[PDB]
């Protein structure tokens, strides 16, 4: 029973907030990274960060650093991805997907590993 | 007014928990240790937060205290540390400034003595466990290198205060840190080290105290005792080979038993094979951790699956005629730690955990 | 700062057919770290391989994927319906993930 | 620097209150007792919980403070123990692990030496109060059996730290725990037990430091002293006749007074026959416990019947060159306690209770 | 290692503000008192109340630290006590039980030693200033009678904990309690007591220690030093003569400045004749306080008019060849006490009031 | 047991933090300073407010203990005030009473001792670091004058507690306080001193201890090293005039590093020239003081222009056969201050900052 | 004066929960164990459990752990006796009864002592 | 695990009757802990015998009940009116206390 449940789709208008969510199960949630990854229907797959529930440290991708906020709350072993003002362009599927190996603050070295686990994805329209 | 040598150990062949310092069920540490002088066990971890960074310190209490902080003494700043005593004075050592020019800073008695700077210019790192003096010469594992990738140690000399000899290892030693030392004989220190990038094997120093020269090998035992690890055995080749799962890891427990005719190695390990819990004792009587392929006997538990382990140390308590070699659990709970105790005491199985 | 050029970029071989797939890296993959997935249509991606070719778990032994330095594959020994779908690279060191554009595996 | 051995009791006639310690009026502790050495006096407890379990620990304070956590020192993990001095280092001891294969540690100054392990798998248990030195030799009453049952006793003889010898009392050994002890001269221990469950008459032990040897007889006295009781001269038959309401029981308080030409014999009670509320003092001198039926002379009250008993011991305090004998009361209050202390002084009668 | 003996006294001709201890601006305590032994002076208090009763202790701290439950030794139950070192080892003195069958305690060390038993079968007060050991002996003042009636006082003579001697003053001794005493020469210990019934002048005890004699006459000085007065030389008649406004009283202070040629006597006083508030310091050198009507110099103002004055106490710190003569003032504040302690030191004015 | 005399320094060439003391992240004082013993350093500070007034009380802790009111001694009551330790006991000063009538006591141990009156009849203060003993005799900087306008100080010779010594320095005297004071050699005591009004250049005094002697001039250095500053070389005219920005002022750091032909002086300076922010240590080796003009070399920042800076001062620390030469920083945060600690020890650049 | 006095009568309907008391007077209640007896009409007495106000240490017969849940308060010197589930069936009488002896819990042992005091018996029905 | 079966269930005894009443246990019952209880139609019962054979406070001199092992009675010397109740016994030894059936008792 080891799972990423997300939340099932969003429909936004440009400029109106938006707040989307992953629920992790089967694991111990506070040690391990959990990535959000965006796919636009017609391209590939595209890292947006990682964030690591349990100190909220935080990681983005360049090109995604200041456009999303990365959080997590361990209370209720979810992850969140968050927008201010949710622009177009937005219209893409985004996944939750978790590093299939745990880290601790003291191994000091970014998490080298894959995504194991990915949610189902959820679905944002703009 | 001695020097203090290592003793003979007290006889016993199985461990027992000893005590438990748990603050939080009532200042905020990590990575804790034990050191033992002639006739005080000193508690001393790094301060994580209030009740690396430029405010951790290097702190201690009387073994047996609960560290608050009224009762902890501020020994220097220090993001990362040992202590021990050399029969007459205690000595602290403490690393902190810059992540890529750090400094060690050695404290005896009331006052600083010598600085060791940086040699790899990256997160310079000691021992975290207690180091180890004999006739008054005190030696402590030091290391400088990439998180993830290669991190050689070394070791110094240091007498009364002072950083006389740096030891220069050879063998195997691409990354090496966090080392639990302790003397094998009154020639021989060995320590069991934490390889955070390569490999779940620990390399195994072993440093020639009337030579001051050192040698590192990984211990080619088919029990592996860092916290990621492949399933027992799993990892093919010769003893030097390189495993799976080598990347992370975990400081773990080592004491040796020293009896008239045999060294009895006393090791740590988590009971789960990649999370941070539970913790059991593994021992084995004499051979070559260097060649010796032979699995761990399994001694027992000492904290239960269900329990945080986290890092441990070795420490040796001076029971007026021998040596008591311990075991310390760091316990972080949710991120202070809880300190578990478990010592050489009678015969028999290990009984309990916690 | 690291650029994955996945390649052909499409493929169009029957069942029964070994597919090989390319990933060129812009710069040396520092440890081999190049992880592959597989997704298929209408839902998120399967990790394959990760490492330069360790085999994920649950993964079939159709999918081996050796290379190194900056060039990396990924073989499909034998194609079959259920492995017709976009395969991508990863790269996964200690440095900001970063995914290649995809190939495209029809019949 | 020298052995501590028995010496006689410094002059007076009766007790008087001498100290209260009551930390919540202002840690929660449980079977407190008190040991002193040569110059220092420690008021031992058990915690019972935060400010039988895996957190229950040994610990102590100077006697005259107040057992909080910030000045109590934690010895061991310990469900169950005891303490005392040997005229150069303080022993420690106390159990823990599990209710059928519990085990006993030992701890000297500073470190950790022998175990026991159960012999009946149940609860092993120490006596709660302090153990008894003579030359080196401290002698340590301990008990493995049921509650309600058979729990048969034996004595360990322990020598800087380590168990010499097991003493394996004769006589009437059907059910023997939580035994206070003292010496009755040089070369006699004398004990004042529980029975928990066969009989309201203390089990009373005389141990032979010369032989090493031991019987136990129940005390033959018409006044009960455990907690659950029979109207006073109420059980018939011979002295060993086990009477009625022996079902659960107390830990009493039991001094001797060392006279040159006489024993005397300070017992405590509660002042209930069923609720361990209220205690007194008795005494008798000379005789023989376990022949002697006269009813032990009333002192005084100690405690009224208000306020809570519960536990009590003996104890002595090293008055430079003679000794005096203290019972100390544990107070429950609501469950941590409160050690209100009387110690032989002066001449006349008791005057006041706590 | 030497039994202490009074010493001429450090040079000085007036008193400044040492050091005050006030808890409450960062344990609820009354009638604080300071003693010293060679290398130490500890603040002494009873506990009023918690953080005549049967909870009320005599607690102390090392001067210099704030009387907090933590810091505090607790030595034993009392409503009344004083305490004194006699160059080996301390003596604390304290008074429990009913109030009319007190019984005074003795301890020497940590052992409770003599006891001593109500006279007057009313409530038996010791001096509740420290006491007075020469040469091992300790002379304690007691009293016991009425508040309002007569109480005659006693001294006792205690020696390593033991009651050995008691002496009855002659004179005027119809009502004597709560005397500040210290050493005038090493063959006099002089006494300013209090009189709560008879008069506003206060009794002046004589203590020949080389003969165990007393004897007790009013100061016949025109300034009165209890707190209820008459308006300073009102009082007339002989030196004898009881004045007006004798109902009530407070403890003074009084310290002796022993010179080679002369006694200098300073006494404190309230700055109110009704009421307890203010401090003074007055100064008579030589003289016959029984016989000498001539008014105390007023060297100046230690606490002012609107502050509380309370009760004040003598005694001497030990400045490693000389003694210091200091009086302390208990502040009571709402009813917990803060310390002001004056010492002699230079010359020149007393510059500054607490 | 044996009088201290000033020793050559520890070798090593460059500064390192040491230790920080910030009560406030888990008693609210200032100005600390640090004074050490053989065998122990204390750290000292005035308390300002409750966890120049009538309460103020100079206080003090082991150094590495966090200043709580439970573990702080009260050592008298002061204002201002200085420590030092001889060889064989602590001496302690402190200032208290009026503005314009300031008494000095002296503690010795624990008694008090001596006491000096004012002599301008101005606020009497003393250096707030500590003080200066070679061979039993201890050197106190005071002054007494105008905050604005002149302030002339003396030196005070104490011995064993008495003040055996009035020294009167020539030579620039207009305006001297808050000296940092330590010894150059055995035969000079050296302090870069305050000045409150008229310039930005210390006042440098040179005591010369054989003959008890003292004259004062002007630092000639181009870097300025109090608070308000002119920048740097910009004050015209020959070594002795007084330039801009000479109102309000700092008190330094101030430290000697002896070697067997050498003396470094380290001294400390704020990174704002108005402001009382960040520290940074600057050094001369030989030279005068007095003529020479040269800029002191830059060793490093003590603590960022975005962090307070506030009072620094300089201490040894006696590291069994040679000195430590340290500089302590008093951070005031909102008004209590942290003390962080920098000491010789090593050699290379200072790494890092406070 | 000693007594255990029970609440008069219940009528509930299957699945509607319940709550009925004892409250003792008289005697030190935190240190006697008090327990619950059923009767159902017809039949015999059925013991179905003690607790020790005091800690609230409770003891079920195997029949009834699961089925009731037995709670005290020394607040207010009482025992209670609860169903989640009322179902029918439980038309029975209720009895609170006290041991004869005092017990503490460093006696280590299971009550072996009669009922001496009984309250007069609570009625429910359904 | 203790079956208490009280027996013969019924007894029509007249007033000045002896009375005796049994309770066989399918184990030994150790410490002889087997109590006794009448209970009056209409209230609670009362505790008559505690231990094999020891009298209850305020129990008249007309109940006995000597017993061991798995067998224990109880006998009323002499029936009264008083006296004719549903008599129970029960196990209180250091386990789940638990009840025998009842033994009536008629005219
Ligand atoms: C290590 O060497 C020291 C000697 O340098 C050994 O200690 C001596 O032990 C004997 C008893 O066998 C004592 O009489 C000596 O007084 C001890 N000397 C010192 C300096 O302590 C020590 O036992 C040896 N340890 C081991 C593990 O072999
Ligand atoms: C128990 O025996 C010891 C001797 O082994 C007695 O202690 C001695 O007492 C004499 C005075 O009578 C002293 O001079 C000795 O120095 C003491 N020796 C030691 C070793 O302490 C002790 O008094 C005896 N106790 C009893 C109760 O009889
Ligand atoms: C009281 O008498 C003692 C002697 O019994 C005096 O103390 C001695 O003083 C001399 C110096 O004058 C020292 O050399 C001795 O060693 C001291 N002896 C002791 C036992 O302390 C003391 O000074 C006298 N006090 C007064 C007030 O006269
Ligand atoms: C100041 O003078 C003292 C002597 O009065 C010097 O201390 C001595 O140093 C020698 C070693 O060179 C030791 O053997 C002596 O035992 C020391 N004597 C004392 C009283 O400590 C001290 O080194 C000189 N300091 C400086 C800075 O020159």
């Amino acid at each position: 029973g080891l799972q990423l449940v997300q939340s099932g789709a969003e429909l936004k208008k440009p400029g109106e907030s938006l707040k989307i969510s992953c629920q992790g199960s089967g694991y111990t949630f506070p040690i391990y990274w959990i990535g959000w990854v965006r796919q636009i229907p017609g391209k590939g797959l595209e890292w947006m960060g990682i964030i690591y529930p349990g100190d909220s440290d935080t990681r983005y991708s360049p090109s995604f650093e200041g456009q999303v906020t990365i959080s997590a709350d361990k209370s209720v072993t979810t992850a969140y991805l968050q927008w201010s003002s949710l622009k177009a362009s937005d219209t893409a599927m985004y996944y939750c997907a978790r590093h299939s190996e745990p880290w601790y603050p003291d191994h000091r070295f970014w998490p080298p590993y894959p995504f194991d686990i990915w949610g189902q994805g959820t679905m944002v329209t703009v | 007014p001695e020097w203090t040598y290592p003793r003979l150990s007290c006889p016993g062949s199985t461990f027992q928990k000893a005590l438990l310092i748990s603050p939080h069920r009532f200042l905020i540490i990590r990575e804790p240790f034990v050191a033992c002088g002639p006739n005080e066990c000193k508690h001393f971890a790094l301060t994580h937060y209030a009740a690396r960074n430029k405010l951790r310190h290097l702190i201690s209490v009387k073994l047996g205290k609960i560290p608050t902080v009224e009762n902890s003494i501020f020994h220097m700043a220090a993001w990362s540390g040992s202590a021990c005593h050399d029969g007459k004075e205690w000595t602290y050592i403490g690393v902190d400034g810059p992540d890529n020019n750090a400094l060690l800073k050695v404290k005896y008695g009331e006052a600083y003595t010598d600085t060791y700077h940086s040699y790899a210019n990256n997160i310079l790192r000691t021992q975290e466990s207690a180091c180890n003096c004999i006739g008054g010469n005190c030696y402590l594992m030091i290391t400088d290198g990439s998180a993830s990738g290669v991190s050689e140690c070394r070791f110094l000399k240091i007498r009364e205060g002072r950083i006389i000899k740096e030891i220069f290892p050879t063998g195997r030693v691409k990354h090496t840190e966090e080392c639990t030392c302790g003397f094998a004989s009154n020639k021989t220190i060995e320590c069991a080290c934490r390889d955070n990038r390569y490999t779940a094997k620990r390399p195994f120093v072993k440093l020639n105290v009337e030579t001051d020269t050192a040698e590192i090998r990984l211990m080619c035992t088919d029990t592996y005792l860092d916290t990621p690890r492949p399933n027992d055995g799993s990892i093919t080749g010769p003893c030097e080979s390189d495993g799976d799962k080598g990347s992370g890891g975990i400081k773990g427990g080592f004491v040796h038993q020293r009896m008239k005719s045999k060294i009895g190695r006393w090791y740590s390990r988590t009971m789960s094979k990649t999370e941070r819990m539970g913790m059991g004792l593994y021992v084995k009587y004499g051979g070559d951790p260097w060649a010796d392929s032979d699995a761990l006997a399994f001694s027992g538990v000492m904290v239960p699956m269900k329990e945080p382990g986290w890092y441990s140390f070795g420490f040796e308590i001076k029971d007026k005629k021998c040596d008591v070699p311990c075991i310390g659990i760091e316990m972080v709970h949710d991120h202070s730690a809880a300190t578990a105790i478990y010592c050489l005491m009678g015969s028999g199985q290990l009984l309990w955990d916690t | 700062e690291i650029v994955l050029t996945q390649s052909p970029g499409t493929l169009s071989l029957s069942p029964g057919e070994r597919a090989t797939l390319s990933c060129r890296s812009s710069q040396t993959v520092s440890s081999g770290y190049l992880a592959w997935y597989q997704q298929k249509r209408g839902q998120a991606p399967r990790l394959l391989i990760y490492g330069a070719s360790s085999r994920a778990t649950g993964i079939p032994d159709r999918f081996s994927g050796s290379g190194s330095g900056t060039d990396f594959t990924l073989t499909i020994s034998r194609l079959e319906p259920e492995d017709f779908a976009v395969y991508f690279c990863q790269h996964h060191g200690t440095s900001p993930g970063t995914f290649g554009g995809g190939t495209k595996v029809e019949i």
